[PDB]
RNA sequence: CGCGACCUCAGAUCAGACGUGGCGACCCGCUGAAUUUAAGCAUAUUAGUCAGCGGAGGAAAAGAAACUAACCAGGAUUCCCUCAGUAACGGCGAGUGAACAGGGAAGAGCCCAGCGCCGAAUCCCCGCCCCGCGGCGGGGCGCGGGAAAUGUGGCGUACGGAAGACCCACUCCCCGGCGCCGGGGGGCCCAAGUCCUUCUGAUCGAGGCCCAGCCCGUGGACGGUGUGAGGCCGGUAGCGGCCCCCGGCGCGCCGGGCCCGGGUCUUCCCGGAGUCGGGUUGCUUGGGAAUGCAGCCCAAAGCGGGUGGUAAACUCCAUCUAAGGCUAAAUACCGGCACGAGACCGAUAGUCAACAAGUACCGUAAGGGAAAGUUGAAAAGAACUUUGAAGAGAGAGUUCAAGAGGGCGUGAAACCGUUAAGAGGUAAACGGGUGGGGUCCGCGCAGUCCGCCCGGAGGAUUCAACCCGGCGGCCGGUCCGGCCGUGCCGGCGGGGCGGAUCUCCCGCUCCCGUCGGCGGGGGACCGCCCCCCGGCCGGCGACCGGCCGCCGCCGGGCGCAUUUC
RNA sequence: GGACCAAGGAGUCUAACACGUGCGCGAGUCGGGGGCUACGAAAGCCGCCGUGGCGCAAUGAAGGUGAAGGCCGGCGGCGCCGCCGGCCGAGGUGGGAUCCCGAGGCCUUCCAGUCCGCCGAGGGCGCACCACCGGCCCGUCUCGCCCGCCGCGCCGGGGAG
RNA sequence: UGCGAGUGCCUAGUGGGCCACUUUUGGUAAGCAGAACUGGCGCUGCGGGAUGAACCGAACGCCGGGUUAAGGCGCCCGAU
RNA sequence: UCGCUGGCAGUCGGCAGAGCGAGAAAGAGAGUGGCGCGGACGCUACGCCGCGACGAGUAGGAGGGCCGCUGCGGUGAGCCUUGAAGCCUAGGGCGCGGGCCCGGGUGGAGCCGCCGCAGGUGCAGAUCUUGGUGGUAGUAGCAAAUAUUCAAACGAGAACUUUGAAGGCCGAAGUGGAGAAGGGUUCCAUGUGAACAGCAGUUGAACAUGGGUCAGUCGGUCCUGAGAGAUGGGCGAGCGCC
RNA sequence: CGACUCUUAGCGGUGGAUCACUCGGCUCGUGCGUCGAUGAAGAACGCAGCUAGCUGCGAGAAUUAAUGUGAAUUGCAGGUUGAUCAUCGACACUUCGAACGCACUUGCGGCCCCGGGUUCCUCCCGGGGCUACGCCUGUCUGAGCGUCGCU
């Protein structure tokens, strides 16, 4: 807010006496503004309690590794089926997860044929859920630039650009990703995994290269692995009802007393 | 989507320079949409409204086949007045209905040197425009 | 007032701190700006190195770093005069000079010397008048090859 | 006495110029508090801050060491990170508080006076001729007039310089005009549904448009249009188009300015005073036996002077050269001209001001300073009859709606009118327990179904079994084949990464093609990784294919009625 | 304090510190300043951009110094130090969650004996932590005797309490 | 005889008190002023003392049945 | 609520065999010799289930909110001109409560649930701020300076306007006639009766239309007074001052 | 029964909350970064057919010229060889104001030149151009028992 909003006037309290409430008020004179209080929260104008300065701290810091294991966890999560779906993607046509394509994509320059593409990869029905759910924002959005909303489409991960972007820029809910430059912000949004994304070969195959293996670091990063595993064995049924654990386990007591 | 950076998306700024818009932006932007014949032997789809233009009324109460010859057109309301769009008024008089031009299809055109230069550059852009899409 | 064990703190908070608060907003902007200005000038001198001169080999003064070297400000008369190079003629063909620097040791001198020397015989000459070469000139073969080089012209490395 | 120079000093509506005042967000120079904190208060803090005065620019100021240091030394200024809440200051209390070095942004250096040498070699103005001209300059001509020896110009400035002599090298510089070749400002244009059916007062809504899931899309930002539009309109996208004007980097021509360098030796030349420094006083600083500034007194030197964070003497070192001047960049910007955006506010909010707002209004004045947005899609703003003096009513009419009638979107509460119901001598209201009466609801008014079996009437293409085809789930004690390993073992295997593990060539420096030394390249070795070959192990339940076997399901035949439904 | 009603109205933001929780890396960690590549003023990268901050070492006003020892064998001046060479080599006591061993024993006729599982008197190696005893580093005090050499000195070093 | 113990951090509010049986100082005395021990009120509702901060009983989630405490049983008003 | 830091992965099913509550440690142990195709529910493990004891509270502390408000990122092939937000309701309900969901009416263009994020986020008070409305109450009051009556006219309308008559007052230091300061069109005429003139009005200094101020000889202009104020000069950091 | 009072509900008033809107603010960022004696900022007064305020403009006064554009402006009237808008480089720009002939009533002047008076003979009238302070370079006219030289 405007630093000095409220402390345009000059005034000054009544003090006691004069049957009125030790608030200040404004200084003589014919007309409405005249004694009628000025400083303070609770008056018809004046300040407010804390006058909201700039220099709040508007932004915040995180660590380089923990942005990439991250964008590790974003990218692990979205190469799993039900993760996908409970994010609401229309994947049921999919030949395959992971989904890659051919290098000759890259070089697409019309969106026509790009829309051609998605229907051949049977992921039109997701912009077609995105179509369906255009609508108008609730609220006071809409008379602040952001009066239309609608939902997030499948990510397209390409590795060099040769008229991908200008082809697929117009489709909506479509996202470009160059895959040396992957951000959490688009490849999770909400906060939640499970982005449907669609590679492209080249990318795929240099994702290794910018990630590391589990036996060799990253090729393009300073000093960078994969993050370990606290169990490496995740199936807990499996794991329960094996022979080792069956063993050596006292009988259950499901008597109800 | 725009990319330019110097224009706006704003949705206050358009509306003002809309709603104060000078006279000679007025007239662009009170522009209606040419017939199908007329568009077809003409190569241009749409083209500012004038005084003694014929057309239809697409929508609304007027909406019709009927052809009627623009009157006056009132900028400074963003109206035309067509010669038979009037009703009745209380007392007995006959008042026109304004209608705005972008509801309104023309379908004939009154021609002068100006007038057809304007259509014959608007066709060479968009032939142009063509020749460089193939 | 004083609470519990803590720590006794003296915030320089007394003054009008808040009349006078320096905020990096345009941080961005200052950097796209600079980055700008260096593109600018970088492509206003065609084909001389974007980094600028030449710049001769220092040592760090106090017993802090005095171990390791790092750029200087120019070459000295001395080490200049020893290469052979001229006062006048050092700096327009991109060679830093400096006047105030001594030279203490031998060593310095001398590997500075050499900087010098195999700088000048890396260089390459365009003729003043495109169609007169003269004698101290390059020719027409790596005429045709001259580009720029990016970042420092020799890195120093210690 | 007069006349004539010069020096000082006047007067002009003398000829031609220049300053004043405004704004003031950022900057430069002075002046300069007190609230406040110290739980009192006087030094200290607030604070070199508010207020006051003066002066600019598009930035200003600063700036090329009378520097930092004590190292193996760095090298103008300015800004950022750190140094650092540190050394230091402080009723040693409260509190205050830098700099060097290191890493970056930017990077650029120069000119006088003085000492000297060149016949004042210098500059200004008037008149005339030619050229150019909206930045008043170029050439020529004047026995034209002045400034200047009480010092103009050329060379030249601490990094040394000048002259002479000898060697080597050199004619690629600049500007004033003219013409020619390839960013900014303005103007006008450039895709596709008003398709069929159907809601509505109005459609931009709803459904559809095939086997091309209507058409465009490098254009699905936005705004308008009678709700809610990628295709109705303006725009949006495009290294898209066309038309004018201005500048630059380029080119050629004309003309003018200068006849200019480097190395070696010899001989000469070499600097800024009421200033530095000292005493004292006052302010200031972290600067403490005095950091900086100023007043007054004293008042310099030339191997001198300044500095080297404790006063002084003696003695060696180090490092600069004051008392003259100019200088872009990086840096600051709540005023101004344009712009773009927002996890901001939404008419008691947001600027005081969304509106005829610094307006109305109050004060002698300095100054103080509001309230105030919304009919409807479109005025279609209620013709006409009637009562009344009129306001104001009754009909009539417009509109989808007057239950929107000119302060008119929605229309809450306090308060009031009327209608209906109920009640009423301990003010009223309230908690717990019932009872009575009302208003509505149950769509209450003969009251649950759900499986299995028995019996009776029915009606079907009908069950079990068998055959053909498809799919699926589990296996093969050890079927065959693959793929993987955050596994291992080998290798007469082919590579990338790294190494504070070792050792042929090149470059450099010092030595009469030579010895020894420095930088790099090459080679070997080691570790890791990738790939090819071979062999074990594990998996195929984040990761399978085929044949076989079993089982299940579906479809089709065949089943023909004590079955099945 | 309060006639009544509506709207507004008061622990916020910055910086510092302390502790507790959550995440990543871990004797390291952190680019925040700089640089390179519509939303995007975001995001990504740099490692010879880790300069630097905090941590990894303390103590003294300062000059400064700066964090185990014992045994064997003989000698020089019983022991002790050094020359030596080798050997062991980084505390002890009590209490300690857990782990290890195991006298024996856990039935379907009776005996012998196998495997697996289990319980278990008693005995052990002992985490983190607590208490105590020793030891080592810096300052200081008291008492002492030796060693070193480029300069044998108003020198340097060492011991016990 | 009864009971699971030890131990470490960070921490708000408070720092005007008052009353009663027994002990007790000043004062003629005080619903006065000042102490000791225990329990209360403050922070606490409930049955009785007609009425009451501290008196007697008893301490509290929302309910049904039963029985009691202190105090009561002519009528107000449950119970001779 | 707390404790038991209790129980449940055993839904082990024709590849089957239904158990783990019972005073007193530990095997529903393995082996060596002597037809009919069938079997409820469950377990968002941050869930479900079983026993015990307990429940006062100001200052203060902590936990849980599928309590509530505004905005952002995700998501509901969410809702809506066949009716959103808002508002009213003797209508039906849920929740211990914060609150919420349906029905009816009015209204006419937008809104909400879930997972996270952010905050100018919840009012009964502050002689709180602004706006509005009551009882008081048709009450107080419309009492300083002697005074009015009759007839007519106009007018829809007369205690108050105008005309005539009558009776009074000011009483020449006036309730008269004229100027200065100040006011600024109030002056004059015509018309109107919404608002104002504290009753009313046919009237008005109200409102609306138009009009109206003439100079050699009245004043200013000219003079100087008490005083004010430049230049020369001085002082002054400076605006400037003396 | 009725009046009066109290509660609840319907409708109607008073009042203008809530909700939805928004040609306005606030904050951040970018580019530029420009006043004045050739008369600024500010102020006063005037200008429209019907016009108070706001806006625009200056006696050429809700604008002239020129260029682009290309048929309107509009509340009511009136009458394409270019209406209206925008741009804006030509022209014009009242009185004060640093404010400049002296003072600030708008009063009083002086000088030169035109046109009336005149027939220059002066007055009188109208018009035009000058008439501020400081300061610089040069010019002219000067001053000094200041320093001299010739007489
Ligand atoms: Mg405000
Ligand atoms: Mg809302
Ligand atoms: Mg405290
Ligand atoms: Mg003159
Ligand atoms: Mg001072
Ligand atoms: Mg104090
Ligand atoms: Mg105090
Ligand atoms: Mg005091
Ligand atoms: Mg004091
Ligand atoms: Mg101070
Ligand atoms: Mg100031
Ligand atoms: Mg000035
Ligand atoms: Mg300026
Ligand atoms: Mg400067
Ligand atoms: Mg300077
Ligand atoms: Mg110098
Ligand atoms: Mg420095
Ligand atoms: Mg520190
Ligand atoms: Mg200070
Ligand atoms: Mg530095
Ligand atoms: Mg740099
Ligand atoms: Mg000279
Ligand atoms: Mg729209
Ligand atoms: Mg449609
Ligand atoms: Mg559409
Ligand atoms: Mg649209
Ligand atoms: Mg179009
Ligand atoms: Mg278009
Ligand atoms: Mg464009
Ligand atoms: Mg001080
Ligand atoms: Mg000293
Ligand atoms: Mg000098
Ligand atoms: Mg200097
Ligand atoms: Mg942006
Ligand atoms: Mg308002
Ligand atoms: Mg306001
Ligand atoms: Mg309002
Ligand atoms: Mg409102
Ligand atoms: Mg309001
Ligand atoms: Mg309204
Ligand atoms: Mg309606
Ligand atoms: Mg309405
Ligand atoms: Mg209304
Ligand atoms: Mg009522
Ligand atoms: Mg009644
Ligand atoms: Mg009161
Ligand atoms: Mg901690
Ligand atoms: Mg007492
Ligand atoms: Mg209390
Ligand atoms: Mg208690
Ligand atoms: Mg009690
Ligand atoms: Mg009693
Ligand atoms: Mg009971
Ligand atoms: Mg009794
Ligand atoms: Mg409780
Ligand atoms: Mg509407
Ligand atoms: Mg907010
Ligand atoms: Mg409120
Ligand atoms: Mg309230
Ligand atoms: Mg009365
Ligand atoms: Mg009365
Ligand atoms: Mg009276
Ligand atoms: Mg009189
Ligand atoms: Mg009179
Ligand atoms: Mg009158
Ligand atoms: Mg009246
Ligand atoms: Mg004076
Ligand atoms: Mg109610
Ligand atoms: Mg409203
Ligand atoms: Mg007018
Ligand atoms: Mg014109
Ligand atoms: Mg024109
Ligand atoms: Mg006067």
């Amino acid at each position: 807010v405007s630093e000095l909003a409220g402390h345009q006037t000059s005034a000054e309290s009544w003090g006691t006496g004069r049957a009125v409430a030790r608030i200040p008020r404004v200084r003589g004179g014919g007309t409405h503004r005249s004694g009628q209080g000025a400083f303070g929260n609770m008056c018809r104008g004046g300040r407010m309690f804390a006058p909201t300065k700039t220099w709040r701290r508007w932004h915040r810091r995180v660590n380089t590794t923990q942005k990439r294991y991250a964008i590790c966890s974003a990218l692990a999560a979205s190469a799993l089926p039900a993760l996908v779906m409970s994010k609401g993607h229309r994947i049921e046509e999919v030949p395959e997860l992971p989904l890659v394509v051919e290098d000759k994509v890259e070089g697409y320059k019309k969106t026509k044929e790009a829309v051609l593409l998605l229907k051949k990869l049977k992921a039109w029905n997701d912009i077609k859920k995105v179509y369906a759910s255009q609508r108008m924002r609730a609220g006071k959005g809409k008379m602040r630039n952001r009066r239309r909303i609608q939902r997030r489409g499948p990510c397209v991960i390409y590795n060099e650009d040769n008229g991908i972007v200008k082809a697929f820029r117009n489709i909506p809910g479509i996202t470009l990703l160059n895959v040396t430059k992957l951000n959490i912000l688009k490849l999770a949004p909400g906060g939640h995994v499970g982005r449907f994304c669609i590679w492209t070969e080249s990318a795929f195959r240099k994702l290794d290269d910018l990630y590391g293996t589990w036996r060799k670091a990253a090729s393009l990063k300073s000093n960078y692995n994969l993050p370990m595993h606290k169990m490496l064995n995740t199936d807990l049924s499996r794991i329960l009802k094996s022979p080792e654990i069956q063993r050596a386990l006292r009988a259950p007591r499901k008597k109800i007393h | 989507m725009k990319f330019n950076p110097f224009v706006t998306s704003d949705r206050s700024k358009n509306r003002k320079r809309h709603f104060n818009a000078p006279s000679h932006i007025r007239r662009k932007i009170m522009s209606s949409p040419l017939s199908k014949e007329l568009r077809q032997k003409y190569n241009v789809r749409s083209m500012p409204i004038r005084k003694d233009d014929e057309v239809q009324v697409v929508r609304g109460h007027y909406k019709g086949q009927q052809i009627g010859k623009v009157v006056q057109v009132y900028r400074k309301k963003y109206v035309i007045y067509i010669e038979r769009v009037q009703r009745e008024k209380a007392n007995g008089t006959t008042v026109h209905v304004g209608i705005h031009p972008s509801k309104v299809v023309i379908t004939r055109l009154k021609l002068d040197k100006d007038r057809k230069k304007i259509l014959e550059r608007k066709a060479k852009s968009r032939q142009v425009g063509k020749e460089k899409g193939k | 007032a004083p609470s519990r064990n803590g720590m006794i703190l003296k915030p320089h908070f007394h003054k009008d701190w808040q009349r006078r608060v320096a905020t990096w907003f345009n941080q961005p902007a200052r950097k796209i700006r600079r980055r700008k200005a260096r593109q600018a000038r970088a492509r206003r001198i065609a084909p001389r190195p974007a980094a600028g001169p030449i710049r001769p080999i220092v040592r760090c003064p106090t017993v802090r770093y005095h171990t390791k070297v790092r750029a200087g400000r120019g070459f000295s008369l001395e080490e200049l005069r020893v290469a052979g190079i001229h006062k006048k003629v050092a700096r327009t063909i991109g060679i830093s000079v400096d006047p105030r620097r001594r030279n203490k040791s031998t060593e310095s001198l001398q590997a500075n010397v050499q900087r010098l020397k195999e700088y000048r015989s890396k260089l390459v000459l365009f003729p003043r008048k495109p169609s007169a070469p003269k004698k101290g000139d390059s020719s027409a073969e790596e005429l045709k090859l001259a580009t720029q080089l990016t970042g420092p012209v020799m890195p120093i490395r210690n």
